[PDB]
């Protein structure tokens, strides 16, 4: 079960250096012993090996410089979880400390002097080209500009923000996954020996990295707010790291014309793994050119820095705020539907959030979570998960072909997940969760059976003080059965699950102090999409479709969208008095 | 007259399969959901699956999806449950039950009628009928109004056995079965007035359906 | 809006 | 899956008139709880539905209460006729889940057993076995001790005891004691004795037979 991992993007691979990640409860002594063992084993095979770093505090393992010939031997080692080949990363009131993993910084620049601390942590790869020389250059530019965007006196977002610099990107703005990993370990060791809310800005990106995402998840679980650039490759950000880590706040870049940023032939990364977008074109900030100089830059780094700033401001006001609460407020205070989605590839539009970060001017906050596409297999499933602190209040599904078996809100590892099931002959499906933060919530999913008899049809939260937040429907007839057109369960009251008689129904029932929910609906006879929205003050919790004819239904902020090929959109709107 | 008749007790080899039956009567068959429920000795009832006759559509407990298969025959007026790849963990009593709905709510119903259950024995041990032995008292001075007579039902397999006195006529005790080196042993006591025995005759009728046997042992 | 120095600061609602 | 936690014993309250059992759920099931009576070898019988509603024909002595995660089942003036297993079930969410069941136990006046000893039948003997049967009928309380004596000497191995469930007629117990020996072992001894020691008498009830008499 010991696996080997390498970058998908061949030019970004760095063979010879490997990250050996050991099993969960492996202690420091066991990492050292395993490293000494690898070295001794290699030496017997007549190979020189060098242990560069022994990871502890963040994840268990070590960093090793060795021939790839020795991989097969290192996978046979005890306690080994997996081995990941190192690869390149590229440059893109209370005291809140903001860590910056980037290039060097001009700490004496008037814009950021006395607010920026240089940690002395430096871990960078050597520059490409046998005759490369920095010369009059201080390899300051990027980092200096980004500290300016975050905390700069005249052009900064969070002017009252303490910052700490870690040199992780060389003169050519290049770093390694291994160097970043060491940087992150330094941040965790720092917070272990120190008190204070933390924000970590990672304005860099490389190809999907299992270990980078793992280290990022570990830090996030330790209550650290990690903000990252989505990537400047006009591509699915899920293919990139730390971009792909769900725990990190992933930021895409937009220009003044509310358009996604174009960077030459490429531009801002898009899709599912992008949490939100922020100003990222022609961004004025400090210039390493002089102590009083400015420069306008572009890229998802600039955009990430804005969010790191907004995070710092929110945390200076309420330092106790959780990463869940912060992400929900970040989404909440954003500008909705401003972005022109035309620039993104058609199939990625649905998955790309239409939010631009903005500062804020007993609440129920919700966010939509899109799953990855399932396979084309008839038994294939898609799964959308919430954050540990959140509640799965609703679960929907969407297929481009419309061949769907429906969806389920099922517990998986003691936590409710939104699982969507593909159908016989279907392209594949997406699972769309609605992840919420509801104050003193006691929530449960009750499962109702298919109802083909006359009566027993009405699925609702029959419990006193328990209110319906959302409904899921799963088609209960097997593929080798006899297909008959699905019949709808009659409607009596509004506050009941809309569904087919032949389907099982999963009802989310929440009990909370001042929770009140309502059902809104809107139908059109011959549409491509039907829509219904929750009023100002109300939060969309559930989104469902009344009528195969329908491709699916999904939440788009406080709007329930039903996509068709009368078509009704059924929404549950909640609020907390 | 609303009732659910369940099939006889079954003995199955491990790895084999059984098709249990549930004959419905006194109501509209195709209009009421029928459920299957597993009962182990110390455990609480396990809901297996439900079928709506009329459509033949099934809904199972995830835990029994591969094990069980429900079916309905409108002509025969009965629901079936087939259990595949059996194990000793499947040796249980299976119960049949109707859902009667009184309202539009999904919670506006109850299990009003049930079958008596079908005992499933998953074993590689072959069916053996019982030996029936009269328990009559010998020599003595009569003390009191009555006399106790017995019947010993020894060396049968599986569990399923019914002891009746005369044909269905006094005080009767049925003692639970016990395993006596692989086979079940059970005894039945009957008490009749000092007059009636040995004047008139007393006969235990022992029926082991699993071996399709019925034996009448006269007490003389 | 039009791109100008500090447009980002008004976009995020820091400046009026 | 909703977990059902039923109380292991019935709880006596007002002078033994009301006997109750609680049934607690893993999550809030509202009022969607039913209660069933189960007499051995019989189909369960619906008593209470929707936590408190009494099904048709059901006695006013059966009551149900509770909502949310705690539901009480009570029997006022319990009779021998009510001796059975009792269980609850939630129907708020599929898969349907049931309580383990609780057997009703009833207090009664102490009653001495009626002991009767039986010799092996010629039919069993020809087959090469010998079961000496003792019936200890209609006694109360349940606690009893049986002692077997073969020619005055105590026998410990080859004895099987089978109690019945508490009587539906008179709340008493009955127990069969069967000493099984091989025909060859049985032939070796002439007097078989079975001694019942119960709370009702200081001196045990002795029932015996001698093969050599008649
Ligand atoms: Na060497
Ligand atoms: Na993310």
């Amino acid at each position: 079960t010991a696996t080997f991992h390498r970058c998908a993007k061949d030019p970004w691979r760095l063979p010879g250096t490997y990250v050996v990640v050991l099993k969960e409860e492996t202690h420091l002594s066991q990492s050292e012993r395993t490293a000494r063992r690898l070295q001794a084993q290699a030496a017997r095979r007549g190979y020189l090996t060098k242990i560069l770093h022994v990871f502890h505090g963040l994840l268990p393992g070590f960093l090793v410089k060795m021939s790839g010939d020795l991989l097969e031997l290192a996978l046979k080692l005890p306690h080994v979880d997996y081995i990941e080949e190192d690869s390149s990363v590229f440059a893109q009131g209370s005291l809140v400390e903001v860590y910056l993993l980037d290039t060097s910084i001009q700490s004496d620049h008037r814009e950021i002097e006395g607010r920026v601390m240089v940690t002395d942590f430096e871990n960078v790869p050597e520059e490409d080209g046998t005759r490369f020389h920095r010369q009059a250059s201080k390899c300051d530019s990027h980092g200096t500009h980004l500290a300016g965007v975050v905390s700069g006196r005249d052009a900064g977002v969070a002017k009252g923000a303490s910052m700490r610099s870690l040199r992780v990107l060389n003169c050519q703005g290049k770093g390694t996954v291994s160097g970043t990993l060491i940087g992150l370990e330094f941040i965790r060791k720092s917070q272990l020996v120190q008190p204070g809310p933390l924000v970590v800005l990672l304005p860099l990106a490389g190809g999907y990295s299992r270990v980078l995402n793992a280290a990022c998840q570990r830090l996030a679980r330790a209550g650290v707010v990690l903000v990252t650039a989505a990537g400047n490759f006009r591509d699915d950000a899920c293919l990139y790291s730390p971009a792909s880590a769900p725990e990190v706040i992933t930021v895409g870049a937009t220009n003044a014309q509310d358009q996604p940023v174009t960077l030459g032939t490429l531009g801002t990364n898009f899709g599912r793994c992008v949490d939100l977008f922020a100003p990222g074109e022609d961004i004025i900030g400090a210039s390493s050119d002089c102590s009083t100089c400015f420069v306008s830059q572009s890229g998802t780094s600039q955009a990430a820095a804005h969010v790191a700033g907004i995070a710092a401001m929110m945390l200076s006001a309420e330092p106790e705020l959780t990463l869940a609460e912060l992400r929900q407020r970040l989404i909440h205070f954003s500008a909705k539907d401003v972005i022109n989605e035309a620039w993104f590839p058609e199939d990625q539009r649905v998955l790309t959030p239409n939010l631009v970060a903005a500062l804020p001017p007993w609440q129920l906050f919700c966010r939509t979570v899109w799953s990855a596409h399932s396979g084309p297999t008839r038994m294939a499933t898609a799964i959308a998960r919430c954050a540990p602190d959140e509640e799965l209040l609703s679960c929907s599904s969407f297929s481009r072909s419309g061949k769907r078996r429906g969806e389920r809100m099922e517990a998986q590892g003691g936590k409710l997940v939104c699982r969507a099931h593909n159908a016989f002959g279907g392209e594949g499906v997406y699972a769309i969760a609605r992840c919420c933060l509801l104050p003193q919530a006691n929530c449960s999913v009750h499962t109702a059976p298919p109802a083909e008899a006359s009566m027993g049809t009405r699925v609702h939260c029959h419990q006193q003080g328990h209110v319906l937040t959302g409904c899921s429907s799963h088609w209960e007839v097997e593929d080798l059965g006899t297909h008959k057109p699905p019949v709808l369960r009659p409607r009596g009251q509004p506050n009941q699950c809309v569904g087919h008689r032949e389907a099982s129904i999963h009802a989310s029932c929440c009990h909370a102090p001042g929770l009140e929910c309502k059902v809104k609906e809107h139908g059109i006879p011959a549409p491509e999409q039907v829509t219904v929205a929750c009023e100002e003050g109300w939060t969309l919790t559930g989104c469902s479709a009344l009528p195969s004819h329908v491709l699916g239904a999904y939440a788009v902020d406080n709007t329930c969208v039903v996509r068709s090929r009368a078509v009704t959109a059924v929404a549950i709107c909640c609020r907390s008095r | 007259q609303v009732q659910l008749k369940q099939s006889g007790a079954e003995l199955v080899r491990p790895g084999a399969s059984v098709k249990l039956s549930c004959k419905a009567s006194g109501y509209i068959f195709t209009d009421y959901y029928i459920n299957w429920l597993k009962k182990r000795p110390g455990q609480g009832l396990e809901w297996i699956a439900r079928i709506y006759p009329g459509s033949g559509h099934t809904y199972y407990n995830e835990n029994f999806k591969d094990k069980a298969t429900l079916t309905a025959e409108k002509s025969s007026s009965n629901v079936y449950m087939q259990l595949s790849s059996l194990t000793s963990e499947d040796s249980a009593v299976y119960f049949c039950a109707r859902e009667n709905f009184y309202g539009s709510s999904y919670v506006d119903w109850y299990f009003d009628v049930w079958g008596t259950g079908t005992t499933v024995t998953v074993s590689s041990a072959k069916t053996t009928p019982p030996s029936v032995y009269p328990l009559a008292p010998g020599c003595g001075d009569t003390t009191g109004s009555s006399v106790t007579l017995g019947c010993l039902v020894k060396g049968y397999f599986p569990e399923s056995v019914t002891v009746t006195w005369n044909s269905g006529s006094s005080s009767v005790h049925t003692f639970p079965a016990l395993l006596q080196s692989g086979l079940y042993t059970m005894s039945s006591s009957v008490t009749v007035p000092s007059s009636t025995w040995p004047s008139q005759t007393v006969t235990c009728s022992v029926a082991h359906p699993a071996s399709s046997t019925t034996v009448d042992k006269k007490l003389e | 809006m039009e791109s100008f120095p500090g447009w980002n600061l008004v976009r995020i609602g820091l400046l009026r | 899956d909703i977990v059902m936690t039923q109380s292991q014993k019935f709880m006596s309250t007002s002078g033994g008139d009301r006997v109750s059992i609680t049934c607690k759920t893993s999550q809030n099931v509202g009022t969607a709880v039913a209660w069933f009576q189960q007499k051995p070898g019989q189909s369960p019988k619906l008593l209470i539905y929707s936590a408190s509603n009494r099904y048709t024909g059901v006695s006013d002595r059966f009551t149900g209460s509770g909502s949310g995660t705690e539901f009480i089942f009570t029997i006022s003036y319990a009779q021998s006729e009510d001796l059975a297993d009792y269980f609850c079930h939630q129907y708020s969410s599929y898969p349907l889940t049931f309580g383990a069941g609780t057997k009703l136990e009833l207090k009664r006046a102490d009653a001495a057993p009626t002991v009767s000893i039986f010799p092996p039948s010629s039919e069993q003997l020809t087959s090469g076995g010998a079961s000496v049967v003792c019936f200890l009928n209609n006694f109360y309380p349940k606690d009893i001790n049986v002692k077997w004596k073969i020619d005055g000497s105590e026998r410990q191995n080859g004895v099987l005891n089978s109690w019945t469930d508490q009587d539906s007629k008179d709340s008493t117990y009955s127990m069969s004691s069967t000493l099984t020996l091989t025909k060859d072992e049985y032939e070796r001894h002439n007097s078989y004795t079975c001694e019942a020691t119960h709370k009702t008498s200081t001196s045990p009830i002795v029932k015996s037979f001698n093969r050599n008499e008649c």
